[PDB]
């Protein structure tokens, strides 16, 4: 149903570039891989570039392309993200760890060349030294969730809003409550989605040869809840 | 079943049934899944006994869902089958809270209707309609006002035992924005003197009488609580300054001296009925006017015929410029009604006012208020039949006057 939509039909190269600063702990992070929007599919490994990361790696998957969500042929007019291809989109957030600190991210999703490239700058305050980020409680997995969508016509774009649950070492659970927001960077025309959900899963792994801090991941991602 | 209803499977759903319960990683039962438009599979798994309020990893309801995605016809049949209208999920959010967020009027109105709970506040003490309001949805916002003003003025009359009739009219186009028992008969009491008022003024307007005229009086005239003309026996008063007692102090005598003017009550209702006020009738004078015995039609007005004849007087053609600003100027200024909705008006606002009471619980107050210095709606409130004390219908007139206020 547009253009950009073109872009997905194959398997694309994907690059990730994270700055981020969590009370004044400065660290980056280099992912790549690729996505096959087909199967709603995403492979990507990525390496924290300035030593060991200073928060837990799950609290950072959801910041790492919506763009390779798969959209059922009947919803191909309520896929916003690849609309905004190749000039691409912002995707801003504030993520708020329940009784924890905030992240605040703003990142541009667009195509370089053949690559999809996301990056990605993070402040992160507030947090508490003995809390389940700074101190590393969580557990190197992650659940599945519902991500609504909804259109914001006042910006040209949507509004994106989720509870993430990252399960705690104890057996609790430490909430990530999503705000989103995301706006075309070009003029074209995109496309305006009626309300509708996201169905994630996500597996992460370790690399047997990399002796780096760093997480695999594999994610599947799936678009619902239009009818015909 | 699960996947019977993403991707639906209607006669699947009816030949499966199995666990008309089940559940997956987020908590979702069929019926969540079917919420999202699938009209048809949510009704088969409603008859064969789904769970219609199991609640998702996030508290969400199937209605909550429904809200979210806008479907009417599910909303409606989810509460055909009991769906709690004012379940919350994790954030305090009722299914009202998020059709007022995402902009959903007929879900608004339907969710009304089967009895969600307007002033619900969600887990940061927002109700549906400062979220509207955070949301730009104007018109929800406004609906979800006047109905909560409504919940008031039941419960006015709950407390007080007795009817409460309303009206919200707005000044400048004369449309009716919310009312209750607005059709139905009070004693007006000492309201009555705005439309005496008006009278004088299109009299002086006409030529037939003079705002300076002296009228003379005797001891004999003086009737219960007439405190400024008590004070001018002697001098008299004019037209004008009995005019302004009878509207800015209620005095008694003075309203039964500008009476007298235009041929007593029966003068008075000729002045409406002309305007075309077939309704509001005076046929008594002060004090015996405030009786407001059961049945008797004497000295009554409705919400209705009340606020569209002081609309016409304040911003219609039956009295000159200079005529209507006087009427205004004078009930800005009233000194008696203080306990009312004066009690409640905050800073900056407008209004121009007259109060009345009566025998038999009788109390009322005609009104044309709005904020930032200028009138832009009137309100009539009226109530009669109440054992209560004073202080208790004054309270009860406030608190409508609050809600309406914050409302607005």
């Amino acid at each position: 149903s547009s253009k950009g939509e073109e872009l997905f039909t194959g398997v694309v190269p994907i690059l990730v570039e994270l700055d981020g600063d969590v009370n004044g702990h400065k660290f980056s992070v280099s992912g790549e891989g690729e996505g096959d929007a087909t199967y709603g599919k995403l492979t990507l490994k990525f390496i924290c570039t300035t030593g060991k990361l200073p928060v837990p790696w799950p609290t950072l998957v959801t910041t790492f392309v919506q763009c390779f969500s798969r959209y059922p042929d009947h919803m191909k007019r309520h896929d916003f993200f690849k609309s905004a291809m190749p000039e691409g989109y912002v995707q801003e957030r504030t993520i708020f760890f329940k009784d924890d600190g905030n992240y605040k991210t703003r990142a541009e999703v667009k195509f370089e060349g053949d690559t999809l490239v996301n990056r990605i700058e993070l402040k992160g305050i507030d947090f508490k030294e003995d809390g389940n980020i700074l101190g590393h409680k969580l557990e190197y997995n992650y659940n599945s969730h519902n991500v609504y969508i909804m259109a914001d016509k006042q910006k040209n774009g949507i509004k994106v809003n989720f509870k993430i649950r990252h399960n705690i070492e104890d057996g609790s659970v430490q909430l990530a409550d999503h705000y989103q927001q995301n706006t075309p960077i070009g003029d074209g025309p995109v496309l305006l989605p009626d309300n509708h959900y996201l169905s994630t899963q996500s597996a992460l792994s370790k690399d047997p040869n990399e002796k780096r801090d760093h997480m695999v991941l594999l994610e599947f991602v799936t678009a619902a809840g239009i009818t015909h | 079943l699960l996947e019977a209803a993403r991707a639906g499977q209607d006669d699947e759903c009816r030949i499966l049934m199995a666990d008309v319960n089940a559940l997956d990683e987020v908590g979702w039962t069929p019926l969540h899944l079917a919420a999202w438009g699938h009209l048809e599979i949510v009704e088969c798994l409603l008859k064969n006994g789904a769970d219609v309020n199991a609640a998702d990893i996030d508290g969400y309801t199937p209605l909550h869902l429904a809200a979210f995605s806008g479907h009417l016809e599910i909303v409606e049949v989810l509460l055909k089958y009991g769906a709690d209208v004012n379940a919350d999920d994790q954030a305090g959010f009722t299914p009202l809270h998020l059709a007022a967020i995402f902009g959903h009027l007929e879900i608004v109105e339907v969710l009304l209707k089967n009895g969600a709970d307007v002033n619900a506040q969600d887990k940061f003490g927002k109700t549906p309609r400062d979220l509207a309001i955070d949301n730009g949805n104007e018109d929800i916002a406004e609906v979800l006002g006047k109905a909560a003003t409504l919940v008031k003025v039941k419960d006015a009359a709950d407390q007080l035992g007795a009817r409460v009739g309303y009206i919200e009219l707005d000044l400048n186009s004369g449309k009716i924005l919310e009312s209750f028992r607005s059709e139905e008969r009070f004693p007006m009491m000492s309201t009555f003197k705005v439309l005496l008022a008006g009278a004088i003024l299109s009299r002086i307007d006409a030529g037939q009488e003079q705002l300076g005229r002296r009228i003379h009086y005797s001891q004999n005239d003086l009737v219960e609580y007439s405190p400024v003309t008590e004070k001018h026996l002697t001098d008299g008063m004019t037209v004008r300054e009995l005019a302004s007692a009878a509207i800015t102090m209620s005095d008694n005598t003075a309203a039964n001296l500008l009476l007298t003017t235009i041929g007593g009550p029966k003068g008075l209702t000729a002045f409406l009925h002309n305007m075309g006020d077939h309704v509001t009738r005076l046929d008594r004078w002060e004090p015996e006017l405030n009786e407001a015995i059961p049945n008797d039609e004497r000295d009554t007005t409705t919400p209705v015929a009340m606020a569209t004849t002081l609309r016409k007087l304040l911003t219609g053609e039956l009295l000159t410029p200079a005529s209507r600003q006087q009427l205004m100027d004078w009930m800005e200024a009233d000194k008696v009604a203080g306990p009312l909705l004066r009690s409640v008006l905050p800073a900056g606002w407008f209004i121009a006012d007259k109060s009345g009471a009566g025998e038999r619980g009788s109390r009322g107050i005609v009104a044309a208020l709005g904020p930032d210095g200028k009138p832009s709606r009137i309100v009539v409130i009226y109530t009669t039949g109440s054992q209560a004390t004073m202080d208790e219908l004054n309270r009860q007139i406030a608190e409508i006057g609050a809600s309406l206020i914050k409302g607005w």
